């Protein structure tokens, strides 16, 4: 609309966003996390009478 | 995961001996006993 209406104009930001890229970098991202844990109990009791 | 393992031996041996003799006559008595109690236990629990 030519007259101002906050709703209808706000739908422009909903659909297309507030900004655009003037410049930038494209590429890729790798992220990893690994978490090993281990435990070992041994028992060797001997008793004699 | 975890891997529980248990290995239990109980061995008991018990012995009794009683020899007696009396004379004046002759008399004698011998008694002998051997007892054993044994338990072997193995228990395991493995979970993943």
């Amino acid at each position: 609309p030519l007259e101002y209406n906050s709703a209808l104009y706000s739908r422009i930001f909903d659909d297309f966003g507030t900004h655009y890229f003037t410049s930038g970098s494209l590429g890729g991202v790798y992220d990893l996390l690994y978490q090993f844990s281990s435990e070992e109990l041994k028992n060797s009791g001997l008793t004699e009478e | 995961f975890y891997n529980s393992t248990w290995s239990y031996v109980k061995h008991t041996s018990t012995e009794h001996t009683s020899s007696s003799r009396k004379r004046s006559f002759r008399s004698s008595s011998s008694s002998s006993r051997s007892y054993t109690s044994h338990t072997n236990e193995i228990h395991k629990g493995k979970s993943y």
